[PDB]
């Protein structure tokens, strides 16, 4: 990975790979869904679908080019893919839709066709995708009245008030030269990308992103969306975790790998070395679970999600899981730390070394915006190998022992008890 | 064991009400709230609102039974004094 700032202030990052048969060039901006207010929530989701509209995709398809876009809470990306030897054609396409000509995409015929397509997607998401809308409600109750609680797709009530003047106002404040990184992955080398950008002189004005007033803060709270006509119950639960650039960034990732993932219908996932599986397989308390560790610029979340049809034993599934989190402070063993070291190196080795240059362009550009450089995979492996049992017990006594939680749930969640009997399971009464 | 007769209450998960759909609820942890912020306005304004709504159902029956006892107590004191001696002989026959 090579990073280089040019004479006019453009940051170029490149990860060359000579054994790939494609190349990807794009632009990543450092503003996401957490840079909006509750009135224009959804302008980033509308800018993505304007880029991927049919009249834009038909111009790129005549040259042999494919388009991609991704909206997150801290960044956005607009990526063009081609063959290794058509990389200057994908730079001319990216020039003519972000720099030199943007008023033909925001015509009134193209805007109203795009807006009714996005309104159909958000309506279909809210009635059909139950594990993913419970995790979005967990962000809105844990970080409430703070910028980190807005959903990345927007809401159905906020999207119907957006006009074409809202999209031009968001682009003038956030699509700036001091907020952008030009990325390149696959079969493309660093010097041909720099010389191709420098051939077009690119005036590129000197604005600056608006700064936010409110800092993100965690609050212990809950939200319940009861629906008795659904066949299951979907629950997420979390504490406050680590941000990016934390010293305990990898220790929180190793603690979630100790408890891991589960699928009750796969025979090999029932044989894993996890002590929680002894409690929940006797009466078949759930269908699946997974533990996460999400990290953002300001704060983070650490917890688990689950789905079950055993709706009369929900209180045993929450009680057995939280009693295993207590063991990280008092009685975590040595075999559990050595097993989670090997499975964490396999997990993020498959994340950073897939064969997709579109996935690598998103991970590379999001890291240079925050740190200014990218940590290597060989240096991340030495940090994981130096974690001891005392490092885990010191982290869990600060973040997990007797702390506030955030809960979200939907479906047949009558058997889920109050806040205060789940909150009292965060300590043991033994010690 | 065998099952028994039907009831109107169940247990957690099958309590026995109607089906619920469309209601959402929100709460906040007790550790995140300021302690005892109802020691002043609830004790003066709200308890006065609960008192005067229900005080005529209690004090109109209480005044009837206290007026009745007070006249019967004062008439018995007259009958056993010196001035009430010829009325005592005729209400005892």
């Amino acid at each position: 990975a090579e990073v280089t700032q040019l004479s006019n202030g453009i940051v170029v990052a490149t990860e060359h790979n000579p054994s790939a048969h494609t190349a990807s060039v794009g632009v990543v901006f450092g503003s996401g869904a957490a840079n909006e207010n509750p009135y224009n929530n959804g302008v980033s989701n509308l800018w993505k679908n304007i880029f991927l509209s049919k009249e834009n995709s038909a111009v790129a398809a005549k040259e042999g080019l494919a388009l991609s876009s991704n909206i997150s809470r801290d960044f956005q990306s607009y990526i063009v893919s081609s063959l290794p030897g058509s990389t200057d054609k994908s730079l001319d396409f990216l020039n003519q839709s972000f720099i030199q000509q943007k008023a033909n995409l925001l015509s009134s015929s193209n805007f109203e066709a795009t807006k009714k397509s996005v309104l159909k997607q958000v309506q279909d998401f809210e009635e059909n995708d139950h594990p993913n809308r419970v995790l979005e409600h967990l962000h809105s109750t844990a970080f409430q009245n703070t910028p980190l609680s807005l959903p990345t797709r927007g809401t159905l009530e906020s999207l119907e008030n957006l006009v074409v003047a809202d999209l031009e106002s968001f682009a003038n404040n956030h699509f700036l030269n001091s907020n952008a990184v030009v990325v390149g992955t696959g079969n493309i080398k660093h010097e041909d990308l720099v010389n191709s950008i420098e051939s077009k002189n690119l005036s590129l004005q000197t604005g600056t992103k608006p700064v936010l007033k409110k800092k993100a803060a965690f609050l212990g709270s809950e939200v319940r969306l009861r629906d008795d006509t659904l066949p299951k119950a979907w629950i997420s639960l979390a504490v406050e975790g680590e941000p990016v650039n934390s010293p305990n960034y990898f220790v929180a990732k190793l603690a979630a790998q100790i408890f891991g993932s589960y699928n009750a219908f796969e025979p090999a996932s029932r044989l894993q070395g996890i002590k929680l599986l002894d409690n929940i397989q006797e009466y078949q308390l759930c269908d699946n679970f997974n533990h996460f560790s999400l990290s953002y610029k300001d704060s983070g979340l650490w917890g688990f999600s689950t789905a079950t049809r055993n709706v009369t034993m929900i209180d045993d599934l929450i009680h057995f899981t939280l009693k295993q989190w207590n063991r990280l402070t008092i009685s975590v063993t040595d075999t559990e730390v050595e097993r989670a070291k090997s499975l964490l190196k396999l997990q993020l080795g498959q994340l950073y070394e897939s064969g997709n240059p579109v996935n690598d362009a998103n991970l590379l550009g999001a890291e240079v915006l925050i740190k200014g450089s990218k940590l290597s995979l060989g240096e991340a492996f030495k940090k994981i190998d130096a974690i001891t049992v005392k490092d885990v017990k010191a982290w869990a006594g600060k973040r997990l022992w007797d702390q506030d939680i955030a809960i979200a749930g939907t479906g047949q969640i009558e058997g889920l008890l109050d806040y205060m009997r789940i909150r009292s399971d965060m300590s043991m009464m033994r010690w | 064991g065998p099952p028994s007769g039907k009831t109107y209450m169940g247990w957690w998960g099958h309590m026995g009400g109607p089906k619920q759909k469309g209601i959402t609820s929100y709460a906040v942890s007790p550790y995140a709230q300021k302690p005892l912020q109802g020691i002043f306005h609830n004790a003066v304004f709200n308890s006065f609102r609960r008192f005067k709504s229900q005080f005529l159902y209690v004090l109109i029956p209480a005044g009837i039974y206290w007026y009745w006892w007070k006249n019967g107590n004062e008439y018995n004191e007259f009958l056993y004094s010196k001035a009430g001696r010829e009325e005592l002989e005729r209400v005892n026959v």
